[PDB]
RNA sequence: GCCGCGAU
């Protein structure tokens, strides 16, 4: 992992957000893995395209409607090898994804839907006894340094 | 420096300085826009018998005072009417729960209460309101890093903050990309639109490190490679903490 | 004088009675006590030096 | 009473890729040793990377080079990324040079004697116009663990003239591993452990050699504990005193006070050396008249005393 | 004091604070100088002066013969924003308020 | 998943808002005042409130249902939110509750209350209009606290 | 008030109040060992919870 | 410069009665502290070649619940008191002893029956203190060398319950290891400021001393790896 | 020295 943040900041300032937006990053970097292990091996474009097809139209009467059947064969590999790194999706403010929908798309990429995975010590390497929420959120550099203070 | 039940669709009620201006110091919504005298104004959908229409009308406090009011938040039918027989509005500064028939007018969209700043949170619906208004007023601190790195998870609203900023140079009117540098990019129109007599085409000058306001850097990294088309107001080079074309 | 200021991060490894102090900060602070001391072993024997 | 664990059955899976197996280990040992070895791997594995990089046209990290379609700071960058092996030489200079139209990859770069480019399809830069060239020269090195550009001084001990482009180094091919226990084939045996590690490397270094030379660090660090057991300086002082160029009466009382040193003389306040017999005032001004043209005022305070 | 300790301390309690008694009982002491004087007899009548200073002046009336010089007095309650600016020197109470 | 949204949430929200139904019919048939069916409505609405507030915290409370050498039996939960709200380390049953429960009726306009309580917690969303009412609350913590 | 102002919290309590907690079913009932040191050794071994 | 790593030196032993050591070694290479005292931590508690009492029989009733014929402590702390019992056997893998006592005074580890093959390191290790008053006490134990550490999860053993009854499954610790732990300090040597300082705190039952022990198993741990340091060897 | 912005 890359940053480890203290669990006793959440239920007490209530950002739930912070934990809704994890699990949300943790999908989606999943899909974006799937993806970039499929263009590894160089597959073809047909299952990529569905692939890709099959990611897009998942959620519950959602209004987007990206269709790769009138996107060219070049444009395609150009927007897989644009977001191997992860499917970027976006929910607007007050109507977004429900829980519902952010399992789905964890199951889509092949993990835990709880969104909770095990961790082993760094240093001792023996396993953590709960389950660890694992996950990616966008974090900001403030613009108070120390070397300015 | 309270927030009143007619800052709805005008003023922010989340992002305002903290400390000594807690409420002195407010930012517009997302779709307010002033009226000829300079109050306020938000726009309403036009709502007929049962049937929501697509007409806009643009409402201040006093006239908005008067009507009934309906939530972006309810259901709609295929055709245009109101999926429930009782619908959550606002009549007078107040909520209640009215008629199908009885409604006049419904909120556009679901971002219009809140301003530019707090529209960029992800799930502002799970935040309480105290640290909603502390990270809107943290967002605006990001210094901008080496590699720009689009959000995983975002609200869509980073394109029209990115390219409405001007910190992004977009092609006015261009064709096909002829010439690309690391400083200067050249454009050639398209044969569909001209200046009749002497052609032309478009040369934009990127402006490189340059000293920002608090000592930061200013920079700019074309993102089309050679004879990529272009269409009108495309997004050719990313400014400082922009990828492209998205707020990063 | 003799004062600085600045950022405060956790430290559990430390001590009920110690605090973690950066060696740019001091040798600022104690600068005279460098002097007096250097002065007594013999590195430097004016105060210019 | 233990047996001994070997390496066999290593397969790759790819050029980067790499599992090693092995097959006999007691109850306890292979979580032991499969945490112990990830921990050796990923700390120290000696590497290659690109140090520093001069290009003919350009003064400093923050400029723009006519032609390329990358700012200086992106092929830097993209430079320190570079995957390159080297045998019997640890400060091997590599030239790149190009003219025309297109990426310009690794693959560019002049053959070098020994020098191995793991990957060569990886661009670094693009030239964007018919008459544009790219002539640069890389010089890396051969390291250990992460190096900041910043906190390297010694470099600086020879001046580097204005165009050297100093980036930050790596060294540490070994980028992801992981292990796994399993229940041995061993059936004559009632249990037994079989280890498994998987590395995925930048090919710099094969997965056999990486687990020889972690091996063979423990080992080393082990040593230690196989045998417990264990159960005034300034040249201007230390200077003898028949130089400060003293009278004739100074030197026989000097002498008869037991003062050989300059420095011991320096120690001796005001008050009380004019106790001395036939010091004389106009004398004693003297002395410290000579004294002070070294800059030793009198009446200083030491430490300690060594008698040379 | 019974009265202002009980009182405020329901402010502190409520809410969850725990503060000593002793603490504000040292505030009410200091809240109860400058008693004025009922009588004569001892170059003092009818004027505010610090219980003190009585104390003391008439303690030594009464050891000595004349006993009925030590006049009784009449003690006050003044605010701390008053109490504190009649401080008996000049340089504190000058450096707080007006 | 650790804050457990309890099952019968539902129910006696559908109870309070017939019951509020009934109230306001009575207000029409006019043998009732503004100030009797005000007061009468916001008393529902906090015994409402309590009722899901007890719902959640017993349900959360002894949720482990972990079986024994013999049968099974029921303890103290392991919930990782749970355990942080009862050891004392951060958070409290008001805040357990604004997680999970309802949020609960709040208004600081004028000190008055609003009739309609936010009947939504944190674990699912807020409407436009819930989240304004609770700006006038936030809003007026802030200013009190910096003055 | 006399209270102790220098109080373990945060993590500090859920390091404490996680150890000293019971649950019906674990590795190790009605086991029967010397004294602490062999609870210790038990639990790092990885044979009781 | 590479392949080339420092070596903790001027290592310091404090002692504390004869089972009690405190190792301090410094300075250890970013990294590496923490690696050296995992893995001797595990492995003095896990695989430690040692001997220990394991098998049990009392004369009279043999259910895990018994009256203790008035012997004035449970035999649950007879076990108890067997389990911490430290003997020394060499050479065989598996010996029976025999204790009796009569007569009014607590017993001790040194009323078990003279034999030259096994040692006993603390003679006064109380077992009972007699059965009350005007009894006798007879006691037939078995002990095997083993390792590591085995529980009495089951005796899997004999058939039926002969076995379970024979040796009563007392809890054995074969590894003369009480108590292991190690700590990572910080330490600077010239300009660097960032190394790894190991403290090593070891109790052992006895029998062995802790020095001895950790030699043990920097001994152990270092012949596992002579597969791969054989021929990538300095020498 | 006066505002304006900002951190706790």
């Amino acid at each position: 992992v890359d940053i480890v943040l203290n669990p006793l900041g959440v239920p007490s300032r209530m950002n739930i957000g912070q934990i809704l937006e994890t699990h949300l990053g943790m999908a989606a970097k999943g899909i974006g893995d799937k993806i970039n292990a499929m263009l590894k091996q160089q597959q073809e474009v047909a299952k990529l395209r569905e692939f890709i097809q099959r990611a897009y139209d998942l959620g519950a009467d959602v209004r987007q409607k990206v269709d790769l059947s009138t996107f060219s064969d070049e444009e395609v590999m150009r927007l897989a090898e644009n977001l191997r790194k992860g499917m970027p999706i976006a929910t607007p403010v007050f109507d977004g994804a429900k829980e519902a929908e952010i399992k789905e798309l964890l199951k889509l990429g092949d993990l835990p839907t709880s969104g909770q995975i095990r961790l082993y010590d760094g240093r001792t390497g023996e396993q953590f006894e709960r389950p660890v929420t694992v996950g990616y959120m966008y974090m900001l550099k403030l613009n108070h340094l120390v070397d300015d203070k | 420096r309270d927030v009143h039940p007619t800052h709805y669709g005008r003023v922010c009620p989340i992002e305002t300085p903290e400390g000594p201006n807690i409420g002195l110091i407010n930012s517009l919504s997302v779709y307010a826009q002033t009226n000829e005298y300079g109050f306020l104004e938000t726009p309403y959908r036009k709502v007929t018998d049962g049937v929501v229409t697509d007409e806009i009308h643009y409402l201040s406090a006093i006239e908005e005072g008067n009507y009934v009011i309906a939530q972006a938040n309810s259901n709609l039918d295929e055709e245009g009417h109101f999926v429930e027989d009782l619908v959550t509005c606002r009549s007078k500064g107040e909520s209640s729960l009215f008629s199908r028939d009885q409604v006049d007018y419904m909120d556009v969209s679901t971002q219009q209460v809140v301003s530019v700043g707090a529209s960029l949170i992800p799930f502002l619906e799970h935040d309480d309101a105290n640290r909603a208004l502390m990270g809107a007023n943290m967002q605006r601190q990001a210094v901008p890093t080496l590699r720009a790195d689009k959000p995983l998870v975002g609200t869509g609203m980073e394109r029209a903050v990115a390219v409405d900023s001007g910190v992004t140079a977009v092609a006015k009117r261009g064709g096909v990309v002829q010439y690309v540098d690391a400083s200067r990019i050249v454009i050639k129109v398209n044969e569909d639109e001209m200046y009749p007599g002497e052609a032309g085409i478009d040369i934009y000058n990127l402006t490189k490190y340059t000293r920002s306001n608090q000592n930061t850097c200013i920079n700019q990294m074309p993102c089309v490679s050679l004879g990529e088309p272009v269409e009108r107001g495309d997004v050719l080079a990313d400014g400082p903490s922009t990828d492209l074309g998205e707020l990063a | 004088d003799y004062s600085g200021r600045s950022v405060i991060t956790v430290g559990p490894y430390l001590r009920l009675h110690q605090c973690g102090l950066p060696k740019k900060m001091a040798l600022e602070l104690f600068k005279p006590f460098i002097y007096g001391k250097l002065e007594l072993r013999g590195l430097a024997t004016t105060i210019k030096a | 009473e233990f047996l001994k664990p070997r390496l066999v059955d290593i397969e790759q899976v790819s050029s980067t890729h790499a599992k090693v197996t092995l097959e006999p280990l007691e109850r306890g040992f292979g979580h032991t040793l499969g945490n112990a070895l990830r921990r050796i791997l990923l700390s120290s594995m000696p590497g290659c990377a690109v140090t520093e990089v001069e290009i003919d046209g350009v003064l400093h990290e923050y400029s723009t080079k006519e032609g390329v379609q990358e700012d200086i700071l992106e092929i830097l960058l993209n430079l320190k990324g570079l995957a390159v092996r080297v045998q019997g030489k640890d400060e091997v200079i590599l030239t790149l040079n190009k003219s025309g139209i297109g990426p310009v990859t690794a693959a560019d770069i002049t053959h070098d004697g020994d020098v191995e480019i793991v990957k060569p399809q990886h661009v670094i830069c693009h030239l964007t116009d018919e008459n544009a060239s790219i002539s640069m020269r890389i010089k890396v090195q051969r390291g250990r663990g992460y190096v900041p550009a910043s906190t390297r001084i010694h470099s600086e001990e020879d001046e580097r003239p204005i165009g050297r482009l100093l980036v930050d180094a790596c060294y540490s091919p070994v980028e992801r591993i992981a292990y796994n226990v399993e229940a041995a084939r061993v059936e004559q045996r009632t249990d037994l452990d079989k280890l498994v590690i998987e590395m995925e490397t930048n090919g710099t270094i094969d997965p056999e050699e990486a687990i020889r030379r972690a091996a063979t660090i423990l080992a080393e660090q082990l040593e230690a504990f196989v045998d417990l057991r264990d159960v005034e300086f300034d040249p201007i002082l230390l200077r003898p005193v028949d130089d400060l160029e003293l009278t004739v009466r100074s030197a026989n009382c000097l002498k008869a006070e037991a003062i050989h040193y300059i420095g011991d003389l320096v120690q001796r306040t005001e008050v009380e050396l004019l106790k001395t017999p036939n010091l004389g005032k106009k004398s004693l001004t003297e002395i410290k008249d000579v004294l002070a043209s070294r800059g030793l005022s009198l009446g200083m305070r030491l430490e300690n005393w060594p008698p040379a | 004091t019974r009265y202002i300790v009980n009182e405020v301390q329901d402010v502190y309690r409520l809410q969850g604070v725990k503060i000593n008694d002793k603490h504000i009982e040292v505030i009410v002491r200091q809240m109860l100088r400058k008693a004025t004087i009922v009588n004569a007899g001892s170059s003092d009548f009818l004027e505010g002066e610090q219980v003190e200073y009585s104390r003391v002046k008439i303690a030594n009336r009464e050891l000595e013969a004349n006993g009925k010089v030590g006049a009784t007095y009449s003690r006050d309650l003044l605010g701390i924003t008053k109490a504190s600016l009649a401080t008996e020197s000049f340089i504190s109470a000058a450096s707080f308020q007006e | 998943d650790d804050m457990v949204i309890p099952e019968k949430k539902h129910e006696i929200i559908s109870e309070a808002e017939a019951e509020v139904a009934e109230i306001q019919e009575q207000f029409q048939s006019g043998l009732v005042t503004a100030g009797e069916r005000y007061n009468k409505v916001i008393d529902i609405w906090a015994a409402a409130n309590d009722r899901v507030s007890k719902a959640m915290m017993d349900n959360l409370q002894t949720e482990t249902v972990i079986n024994r050498d013999g049968q099974e039996e029921k303890q103290v939960s392991f919930n990782s939110i749970y355990m942080m709200a009862d050891s004392g380390a951060r958070g409290s049953a008001a805040q357990i509750r604004q997680l999970a429960g309802m949020r609960g009726l709040m208004a600081k306009p004028d000190g008055s209350i609003i009739e309609t309580p936010i009947t939504a917690n944190f674990r699912e969303g807020l409407n436009v209009l819930q989240y304004f009412i609770s700006t006038h609350g936030a809003r007026k913590g802030l200013a009190d606290t910096a003055l | 008030n006399g209270e102790p102002i220098i109080v373990p919290s945060q993590d500090v309590v859920l390091g404490l109040y996680y150890m000293t907690r019971d649950c019906v079913n674990a590795k190790g009932e009605g086991m029967v060992l010397t004294g602490p040191k062999e609870a210790e050794r038990l639990y790092r071994s990885g044979l009781a919870s």
